[PDB]
């Protein structure tokens, strides 16, 4: 299999002019300075950019590129996108269960894994965890071996590496490339780009393309690249790396001067006479949701210190509120206490949902490369990770608050009023978490969104009803009291709990209330805050929250759907 | 605000008869309701405070039994001097609206 | 406990309105709130606004900017000052008394009538 | 001047064994892998580590190292520590104002700087801003040119560069090193270390020391370093970097095998016969506090988007609280509103002072390198930067919250109560800021301290008196209500504001209160919260916060004083 | 409005104590709170604890765990149940009545005397 | 809690004399103070509620003028039937402590 590209004018600003060449099965290479097209000609030939900038044609063996080009070729990201909490056996099963056909047996699927991991020489680390901040794992020299094998699953004809040596040691990098040249003799074409190689690296290549500042400066065999620049009018001294010598000519021991020398080359015409010789989903839905939710759940178990910690904080802050507010008294101070803790329990659900920004932001570079390669659909990605991360880690702490503080404080001692409180803190937990997915989706930085979640809640906190009284806001602001998540929770806990209570000892007020301005029953507190007494007035909040969940997750759906994928 | 409603805007009763006046609210009042009796040509005079209690200077033929939103007033065996105009007042919020008022008559 | 209105029984449109209620038998800086109630013909009563015992006040939001209530604590008087009058509110005006801890209009003035014509 | 070191055994684990060599005036370089001693031999010879680990001697021209060695030598950090928001003219005046004595004239000191900046060739950027993220500044190839001149102010004989090429471009670094060889012929003994140089770099050296894994593996003239290893048993091919060839030996084309080869050298024996021939504050306190506070004040104005922003945040949020709580009524809802806004103001002062963690953490490596260089005292650093950054950026928002909202809300319209509220928000802003310096100072990460500031406030917030009632906590938790900064401000604001108020309209309650459970006056709200009515009870809160400033800044001082400076 | 204590006028130490106050003229589940007041010789009065109209209760923290107050709404009685008695509190016991919105001990029982000896 | 103090633990007065009893608190009570009068052999009977108001069934020779912490009681021209025992009560907090009580005498 060979590539052949011709007359590409890529723009966003044309940062490419006209680049020509074939790529034989061997060791194709792209060298140059980081400002040039060493990372942009690669993404064009790997179909990773916008096709609107594309001008020329990219042909395979006489055939132009189909839409099956991505599923028939492997691209490997510069940094590792591997699941550092899964083992290499687990990741290669995950890649196999989403890319290969469903007709294959697991006994067929395991052997295809077993050939690859032996081809990578990874039998000694075959069940070792890869490595996280909190788990000692396999060294960085074989994380790169893992990621290449993730794209060796389909056994493609064409491989795309992006900087396979940047980030490793020099003794590490030769071990990677010697493995690659052994792949090159098997018939798999390898296309990569190295930042500043060594002569021990450069002695192994089979074809070289030297790019700088959007101009093709060399194309041909890498052995004849040094002798070309000897015949170009330069001299390479003794004991010098030729790859350093190639970038030495770039910076002046000028760009358009050196390109025109390449125009009059015998290597250019041989490329020119060759390019005219040639010129003239897979898997169903429910299967995708099974393996994706399986993956993120082991990620949730495999990183305990981000998930156990939210349980421990919930228990400890559960007990302290249980200790401070120990059994509440039906006296004049009872209204201040009961409306205090219910304001603390609702707002605790909101501000602890700022950690849900971490959900799609850290997974973003993994989300993009898996979707362009097409392991799943976006609708299948979204319903899985909601089921795996968001759904259990919010059901748990809302029960832990509910089990601890309810009978220590001594709230309304009925059957349903225990469960209505439990259900309410569950709903307000999702709604604040859904707003986090509404904002944090698509962005790549954490601190801008983590700021912005803090901004939105402290305005929602004002209108909740404890700081300001919601009946006496000026009328051109009292429509903002509908846009706040914590109001609907805090109203529901107030409606659940202040019904049959009394707060003036010695004074039966629920038949007649002489001497008013008194607030001697729960209703007179509950009306003065502007809250309905009907049983609809309870459940009006829950349908108000549930509508906010569906809207915010839809916004969370579409922002992943319309993202700049290229 | 809180608007009030006395949908029986009139009556036509006989002497010694038990009549009942209803006053409907546009919200919860929680027994913060009143009743006034205006003869033709005088100021309104307080009849019932707190929707149950009664004022010194009236017989115990008047009685209010209110709960939630539906407040009412009952005159059992009205005399001749009970003809006039009746008003209901919320004093829950600040813009203290009154009811539209009803006016008893004798056939 | 004992109230009495006084003022002009007629006024030009769009000029002013002034009333005066002189409380005897009590000191108006002592306990109560003191408020104004007007009553339109085709009887629908309508509350206007109170001045507190300590000079603070609160007005009906239907009558924005048109009403202001001041007091003279030297002789137990409190003044209604209604400006930019329309010929629609040719009502019967009352000064009244609010206990606060009981919550009802306990005492009511004799009542004066104001007519706005030309 | 010459260095000479002999028989160094440094420990923390002995990651150095026995290293011997002199450093003549010329260009002294240290190569090797990053795990070896290329970063730790430099810190020993520049007196930057603990002398408790050091064993061998360091001699200079026949004399051991005095206490004046840290002031008569120049050490240059790897990354830029320069004030990126100032200019190069202002930076070199800052280094001159704290190292040269107070005898010299400003005319004398500026000519010395003109000697430097003409020697560095920075005339075209002599009055240009250096560079931040928010300011387009001088290029990274000349930030390094700026920082080297900061140590050239005393005109020292001995220079210590730490990786002067790492981070620059390859054509960028040749401009730096050719300057250094031009510095070398002035007679300045230049000592540094390079992560993997180039042969165009390596041809400029004068003396070379190869270290790996705590063993001296070569030390001599850099010309013969290639010729030594051909006699060792290894062959260097043509078109190969000699510097990369040296680390190729380290990784095996073993450590103890190659080390004893160097002990039997003809070069080690010439070195061994050389050592035995040789062997056998500055400025007043008031002057320092000017220039430290002067530099950081320009840093405050030179970064608008971190300082002008908090003015904008103050005014905008100040108008919103002015809009929601527009003029407060003296009715039954009036208590809930007034205690609502005052709770929002005191916690807005506390929770926004988490930004003070940025103060001592970002400037930490500049603080450490300067104090070893001894530009100032730790007493002088700490009193200056508080006078420069913390003092003005907390006076401003407490005035703007005071000026805007006090007449939109219509609080107690007296002369003093405007200023008691103004003073109260200023102290509680300092008290929370002092706690932030008490935690942040000494740590190097932002996020761990920022999370710990977040946990400390939400427990202080419960005890403030709005959520729970303080007089009904059980008596074995009620001792915690004294540790809480938002209690003291909020107690003071409530005392400033609820004194001469009434809240039951139509009901004079201040002589007699019939029909209790009423809260018909400002005292009855204020006593029921557990707050004194005597004018001591107000100012008790201010002398409480004034003590918590003095305690926390002291803890902040001692953590800076007892820091591991090495 | 009308209260009356009854119970044993003597008891062994460290056994128990039971009293009974039968309210006539009113229903004890209607309005008031109902509480117990004891009075030591060498007169220093001391309040013990109330039961609310709706069965809730609140005890003096000086008498922790030793006191419990129950009621029988069928015949308007409410019971004092004092356990683990010392011979120090040989006081005079009273059942009393608390209006709540007025705040004072408005009505007081006839009063019984209890002596703890052997 | 809130402990109370009647530092005049006794008196020795004459008939028709104006006597004054002081009651000092260990905190603020804000006029939530009371007075009881116990004859020898009876239950305590309420005398003054709210530290200023007076109960129906007593002449206007009793008067309380309290403010802040220093509450007091004044008996102008005491009769013979005003001998007895007087107590002051806070009803601000929940453990309703009383004062130690004072006992008038005649010389
Ligand atoms: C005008 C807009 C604006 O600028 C703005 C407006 C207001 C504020 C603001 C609002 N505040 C606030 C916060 C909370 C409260 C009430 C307390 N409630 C209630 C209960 C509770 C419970 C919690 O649970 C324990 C909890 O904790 C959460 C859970 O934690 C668990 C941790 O587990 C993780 C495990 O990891 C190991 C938190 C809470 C918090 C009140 C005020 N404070 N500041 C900040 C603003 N921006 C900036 O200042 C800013 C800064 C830098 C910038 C830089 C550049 C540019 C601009 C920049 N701008
Ligand atoms: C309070 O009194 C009303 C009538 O005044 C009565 O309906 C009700 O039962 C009383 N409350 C309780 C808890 O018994
Ligand atoms: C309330 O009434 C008392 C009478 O005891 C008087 O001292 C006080 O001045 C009144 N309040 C005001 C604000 O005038």
């Amino acid at each position: 299999a060979v590539l052949s590209f011709h007359n590409i004018c890529y723009r966003v600003k044309e940062i490419l002019s006209n680049i020509n060449g074939i790529m034989k099965p061997g060791l194709n290479a792209i060298l140059g300075p980081t400002g040039g097209g060493k990372s942009s000609l690669l993404d064009v030939l790997a179909a990773r950019k916008d096709p609107s900038g594309l001008s020329g044609d990219v042909l395979i063996n006489g055939a132009p590129r189909p839409a099956n080009f991505k599923c028939n070729s492997g691209y490997v990201v510069q940094d590792d996108v591997v699941m550092g909490t899964l083992t290499v056996r687990e990741n290669l099963q995950f890649s196999a269960a989403l890319r290969l056909a469903t007709t294959m047996t697991n006994h067929e699927k395991n052997e295809r894994i077993n050939r690859v991991i032996q081809e990578l020489g990874l039998d000694k680390v075959a069940d070792s965890k890869v490595g996280t901040q909190f788990i000692r794992g396999v060294s960085g020299g074989e994380r790169k071996r893992t990621s290449i094998g993730m794209e060796l699953i389909t056994d493609p004809s064409i491989l795309f590496l992006d900087e396979p040596t940047t980030g490793l040691d020099s003794s590490t990098a030769n071990a990677v490339l010697l493995l690659l040249k052994r792949m090159s003799k098997q018939g798999r074409t390898i296309i990569f780009s190295i930042h500043q190689p060594r002569y021990s690296i450069f002695k192994l290549f089979d074809s070289l393309t030297l790019l700088a500042s959007g101009r093709l400066m060399f194309h041909g065999p890498a052995q004849e690249a040094l002798g070309y620049f000897e015949s170009a009018g330069y001299h390479c001294e003794a004991y010098n790396n030729p790859a350093d010598f190639f970038l030495d000519i770039i910076n002046g021991d000028l760009i358009e001067k050196l390109a025109e020398i390449y125009v009059n080359s015998s290597f250019y015409k041989e490329t020119k006479a060759e390019l005219h010789q040639l010129s003239g989903y897979t898997t169903s839905f429910c299967h995708q949701l099974r393996w994706v939710s399986k993956r993120s759940f082991k990620n949730l178990l495999g990183n305990p210190q981000a998930s156990i910690a939210q349980i421990i904080v919930t228990v400890v802050l559960g007990l302290v509120i249980g200790a401070i507010y120990f059994g509440l008294k039906n006296d004049s101070t009872g209204i201040q206490n009961r409306a205090g803790v219910l304001f603390f329990l609702t707002t605790n659900q909101c501000f602890s949902s700022v950690s849900a920004v971490e959900l799609f932001v850290v997974e973003k570079k993994l989300f993009i490369h898996e979707y362009i390669s097409g392991y799943y659909r976006v609708s299948s990605y979204f319903l899985g990770k909601l089921l795996s991360d968001l759904l259990p880690m919010r059901m748990l702490p809302s029960i832990i608050f509910t089990c601890i503080v309810y009978f220590m404080l001594g709230l309304k001692p009925k059957a349903d009023a225990f469960f209505v409180m439990m259900f309410t803190l569950m709903m307000v937990a999702y709604s604040a978490s859904s707003m986090a997915l509404a904002i944090a989706a698509g962005q790549s930085v954490v601190s801008v969104a983590t700021l912005l979640m803090t901004i939105c809640f402290v305005f929602m906190m004002i209108f909740s009803g404890l700081l300001v009284n919601l009946t006496t806001i000026a009328s051109w602001l009292s429509w903002l009291q509908y846009f706040s998540i914590p109001r609907y929770g805090f109203t529901a806990l107030q409606h659940n709990e202040f019904l049959g209570q009394n707060f003036c000892p010695g004074l039966n007020a629920t038949g007649n209330n002489p001497c008013n301005y008194a607030t001697c029953t729960g209703e007179e507190y509950l009306v003065k805050q502007g809250i309905d007494l009907s049983p609809w007035g309870l459940w009006k909040n829950h349908v108000a929250l549930a509508c906010m969940i569906v809207i915010f997750l839809t916004i969370a759906y579409l922002k992943l759907l319309f993202l700049k994928k290229y | 605000d809180i608007v009030l409603t006395q949908s029986p805007s009139s009556f036509s009763v006989s002497l010694g008869d038990r009549v009942t006046i209803s006053c409907k609210a546009s919200g919860y009042i929680l027994n913060r309701l009143a009743w006034y009796q205006q003869k033709p040509g005088n100021a309104p005079r307080l009849l019932i405070s707190g929707a149950t209690s009664l004022e010194t200077g009236f017989p115990s033929r008047f009685s209010g039994t209110g709960s939630g939103k539906d407040y009412t007033l009952s005159i059992s065996s009205l005399q001749t001097e009970d003809v006039g105009t009746y008003y209901c007042q919320q004093y829950w919020s600040t813009p203290w609206t009154f009811g539209g008022g009803t006016k008893l008559e004798i056939r | 406990v004992q109230l009495q209105e006084s003022g002009p029984g007629l006024v030009k449109p769009s000029q002013s309105l002034s009333l005066t209620c002189t409380v005897t038998g009590f000191s108006i800086t002592s306990d109560y709130a003191w408020n104004w109630i007007r009553q339109f013909p085709g009887k629908k009563l309508e509350w206007m606004g109170y001045i507190n015992f300590d000079g603070g006040t609160t007005y009906n939001p239907s009558l924005r900017g048109r009403i202001s209530i001041t007091r003279d604590t030297s002789k137990n008087q409190f003044f209604l000052q209604l400006r930019s009058v329309t010929p629609e509110d040719t009502a019967t005006y009352y000064c009244a008394t609010f206990y606060g801890a009981k919550g009802t209009l306990d005492y009511w003035g004799q009542g004066t009538s104001v007519t706005v014509s030309s």
